[PDB]
């Protein structure tokens, strides 16, 4: 669960490898599951340099690229814990109030 | 050659060894973050024209 | 065979020369066959500095710039076979296993 | 001057004669590999822009 | 007429000085006329400190930087003839024949 | 001090003031031209920035 998808469900590939050295996290609503018949109306993502101190994020209904920007984190991947990321649920957040920002 | 001319060297050798070599860390983990954000950017464009095909965003893995 | 294109097959030049010192050998599915009739779907390309330690790649269906970095040739360019390169043939390749390298 | 004084400049020509010469030769073939990697990321732009013009990638040569 | 532009034909002052000790001449089609009508499709510009044994040309459709090297002229700067320049006029020049070279 | 003594000092002082100086001419010469192609590289993206401005390079002079 929680990586970048292969393939999309009509069975085509992604086409689409990240950078040398980002990890990559994506979430939609009905994880793995390709059934053939369901539809992820959804999606939440984000991405971080191994080497960088900014994890960035979007989600399905939102403008924008959101950062967090910590210091602290300069070795992690959006794998770890300890870096704030967008996991599974809170999948669309059309709207964000106090924890992450892009605008002025 | 004499040793007043050994005096100037060492004097000088003293001087080019320490000019403020600056920290490079700023200026390389902007590139590192350039780099996931176009990355990002990027990745929006296949999920939202996987979608216009299928009627849906890709299964994760 | 098998070097840099000059002209596309609408007749206009290529408009691109390459730096001082590099190498590039460049290979497609139908060769230099300037037919006006024909479609190269696919390429593959590779450049090396004549005095690097590094041949890189790429191929039409692969995202990425993929290395070997190989401290033996120094002194070769990519024409040379001893270089491990993408030759005519391979070149589309959207995945590698085991020989070449730019992921983590 | 004295035998004394030519005695410490030998002691020194000897000292700032052998000051560990680094290997600068992994810093120039760097700059050596990412004018290749440079090279071939702009010639990718060449070669997708003229598809995008004929349906074809160029003819060899 | 020969030398660096003081100002694009928008008005706006052209944003560069040189080096402490360079010499630069600069050509373009339609030389210093700057009619607000007009359109200059291509440049040819060259450069040499005038303490160097080099001198480097560019033009509009090329890539490279393309130099000579005589060691014969070390104190003269890019106005003096007997530097072999690229003049008023050849100021494409997308091929190089025999004269000058950055190549292999 | 002894006769002896200012005969080896004058046998060494003719030593080290014959040490192989270089020339130091062609060392220099590359500097100077590194700073006019580097300064034609840059010359060249304030050109083809004017030029996407304005339609045109600018006028001479």
């Amino acid at each position: 669960a929680g990586k970048i998808p292969t393939t999309t469900m009509g069975g085509k590939d992604f086409t689409f490898k990240p950078s040398t050295n980002v990890s990559v996290s994506y979430f939609t609503t009905n994880g793995a599951t390709s059934t053939a018949g369901t539809v992820n109306t959804d999606y939440a993502v984000n991405t971080k340099n191994s080497s960088g101190n900014r994890v960035f994020t979007s989600t399905n209904n939102t403008s924008n690229i959101w950062y967090i920007e910590n210091d602290a984190w300069k070795g992690k991947a959006v794998s770890d814990s300890d870096v704030t990321a967008l996991g599974t649920g809170d999948v669309g957040k059309s709207d964000f109030s106090g924890t992450e920002w892009k605008s002025q | 050659f004499t040793l007043i001319e050994l005096l100037i060297v060492v004097a000088i050798i003293g001087i080019l060894a320490a000019i403020a070599i600056p920290q490079f860390s700023a200026y390389r983990v902007k590139a590192y973050n350039s780099a996931a954000s176009s990355d990002l950017r990027n990745l929006k464009t296949a999920l939202e024209s996987a979608f216009a095909d299928d009627q849906t965003y890709p299964p994760e893995s």
